[PDB]
């Protein structure tokens, strides 16, 4: 299937945090090894691009088919500052629009275990939007599994409506490498 | 009643009322040149809208007012 | 192992704060590596460990645990507060000097070390070294991205450096960036009194501060409003409005400071020459011309002593003209631009009106006498 998706990365001053072994930095390096190279081995012409939530808010890389460009860059990141993911949720989906591939189905995957200071009201209001625009988003949530695990199931709740199934929410407690779970949730496992 | 391009160049702007410096907009004076074959190009394009026999003083009066 | 033996001992050993204790300990556990550091912040910045070494052993043995995995930034302001404790102050700066080679970081971390020690050897009292210390910090500083929340220190510690020196020019500047870095709400009401009070005294002493609108403008210059300091709102005040007659007014009153009393000479020719800038800016663009007899009476200074203070006005820059002493009239044409009130900026639009009406009939006069040949 024709895939188009970026992955967001949270890289909070928390991601110094040795919850998952090592820390949560390399913990998330080899998350996103794993699901660009699932991205990889489903159909070639998907193609993967990476932004980071912090205080700037960024894109690091836009969409490619290539990896090592976006390991490369993720390699070269370092934690500071807060996290915004409204930003965050907002750019990743104006780079889905402003994609060479129309015909590929629009996806964001956000890495976000964070406390999400944004109140559930603009929450909602961007899930709605984002669903509305024919955007399923798959969130990813590690450390606090309950300072913002029950706006997330929310958020993804808003929008799947009653039938998007598209909007996905996996919460993983701390561990070891946030690798076994990856693999074995559903996101993955339905690829 | 004015140039299409309004040029600017990112400047930090040093407050001398202590306010924290800030990157801020500078201007620099912009205007429209062309080569030799842009000149030519563009002649040919005006050809019937320019007007060039105005004679240099009517040119000079235009550009006074 | 040690940590946890001390940590599990001082849960009760330790003095008070059994909660936040507990709190410490559950975290190592728990091994998050965060919200520890923001824990040690509050329990450093808590009361009662003044006049004991408890945060000194407390930061030994968190650092000996965990100096490694902590925010740059957050380790240096947590040292700095263990540095407020502990005394003998070899010790602190040899201290400084081993934290800031654990924590070469982004600059912030390393620019609040250096800014630490030039505090600790300032105090100490050695003004070179702190001198060379400023010098670095600032050079570091400017390539610093702009609001950060790091550079209020610095400026403060450049402000009471050029405050000891007595380069009064210097510490103005200073401390103005630094109240303009902070935000007044922060500061207690009693901190913004005597940061004013301090400020407006760098003001009048500059050597080269001769605008003051900015001044009485800036908001931190209103906890003197309903004061007893303020007798120094009201001297500024008639020190920008140049008024020599109410500076001598206010002399029974600004006098009193020790350190506006051998500078009173400095003084007196400072205002003289804000009153010529004054004058001139008050007198039109038209009838500009200012006599000698109407500048002494306006300065309290004598004919034989304009002529230099006029000389003087145009060598610091403050106004642009000439000199002619045989009819004793001093011909200006411009002065340094003032600070406008809102019916001078109405005023203002009104002349521009004028000008913009006389554009207008220009352009239509010239349209219409050269339709025929305009294109």
């Amino acid at each position: 299937v024709l895939e188009s998706t970026m992955v967001c990365v949270d890289n909070s001053e928390y991601m110094r945090n040795g919850d998952f072994l090592p820390t949560r930095l390399q913990a998330q390096q080899d998350a996103v090894n794993i699901v660009c190279h699932s991205k990889t081995r489903s159909n070639p012409e998907n193609n993967v691009g990476l932004i980071t939530l912090a205080n700037d808010c960024e894109v690091l890389t836009t969409l490619t088919p290539d990896t090592g460009r976006i390991l490369s860059k993720l390699h070269t990141v370092q934690p500071k500052g807060k996290i915004t993911f409204c930003t965050g949720i907002r750019v990743a989906h104006l780079a889905l629009k402003h994609r060479q591939g129309k015909n590929h189905k629009m996806r964001i995957i956000a890495f976000v275990g964070s406390p999400v200071e944004d109140n559930e009201k603009d929450l909602v209001k961007l899930a709605k939007r984002l669903k509305k625009e024919k955007v399923n988003v798959d969130i990813i949530n590690f450390g606090e599994e309950e300072v913002n695990t029950e706006k997330l199931t929310a958020f993804v709740n808003t929008l799947n409506g009653k039938d998007g199934t598209g909007s996905h929410l996996v919460t993983v407690p701390p561990g070891p490498s946030l690798a076994d779970a990856l693999i074995s949730s559903p996101i993955l496992a339905g690829e | 009643l004015g140039l299409p391009t309004e040029a600017y160049i990112s400047v930090e702007e040093v407050h001398d009322d202590g306010t924290p410096t800030s990157k801020t907009f500078e201007h620099v004076t912009s205007e429209i040149g062309a080569e030799e074959a842009e000149e030519v190009g563009v002649e040919h394009l005006l050809r019937d809208i320019k007007d060039t026999t105005v004679g240099t003083l009517s040119q000079r009066i235009t550009n006074q007012v | 192992k040690d940590v946890p033996g001390f940590l599990q001992q001082s849960q009760n050993s330790g003095p008070g704060q059994p909660a936040v204790w507990h709190r410490l300990e559950e975290l190592y556990t728990k091994k998050l590596w965060h919200q520890l550091t923001l824990q040690v912040l509050d329990f450093v910045q808590d009361p009662c460990f003044a006049q004991g070494d408890g945060l000194i052993k407390l930061y030994e043995n968190f650092i000996s645990e965990f100096e490694h995995r902590v925010n740059p930034l957050s380790l240096v302001e947590i040292i700095l507060h263990v540095v407020r404790q502990m005394t003998d102050p070899n010790v602190a700066l040899t201290f400084l000097e081993k934290t800031r080679e654990k924590v070469k970081s982004s600059d912030e971390a390393v620019i609040l070390c250096k800014t630490a020690i030039g505090a600790l050897k300032l105090n100490i009292g050695d003004l070179q070294v702190t001198k060379e210390t400023i010098e670095d910090v600032e050079e570091m500083l400017n390539n610093l991205p702009g609001v950060t929340s790091v550079h209020s220190r610095f400026y403060d510690l450049s402000s009471k450096y050029y405050q000891t020196i007595g380069n009064h020019a210097s510490y103005y500047k200073d401390a103005l960036r630094f109240l303009g870095c902070v935000d007044i709400k922060d500061l207690p009401v009693s901190e913004q009194q005597e940061r004013a009070f301090t400020l407006g005294l760098a003001g009048l002493l500059g050597e080269g501060v001769f605008n003051f609108g900015e001044l009485l403008m800036h908001p931190v210059l209103e906890s003197l409003r309903n004061t007893d300091r303020q007798w120094l709102i009201d001297t500024l005040y008639a020190f920008n409005s140049g008024n020599v007659e109410r500076f001598q007014t206010l002399k029974t009153a600004w006098g009193q400071q020790p350190d506006l009393a051998a500078n009173e000479a400095q003084l007196l020719r400072k205002i003289q020459l804000l009153c010529l800038m004054e004058m001139t800016f008050t007198r039109p663009a038209n009838h500009r011309q200012l006599t000698f007899e109407e500048i002494a009476k306006s300065a309290k200074i004598t004919v034989n002593e304009v002529e230099l203070l006029v000389m003087k006005a145009l060598s610091v820059g403050l106004v642009k003209g000439s000199i002619d002493e045989v009819d004793k009239r001093v011909h200006m044409t411009w002065v340094q631009p003032r600070v406008l009130d809102l019916q001078q900026i109405k005023g203002m639009k009104d002349r521009l009106e004028f000008w913009c009406t006389d554009v207008k009939s220009m352009e239509m006069l010239v349209e219409h006498q050269a339709h025929d040949i305009l294109t």
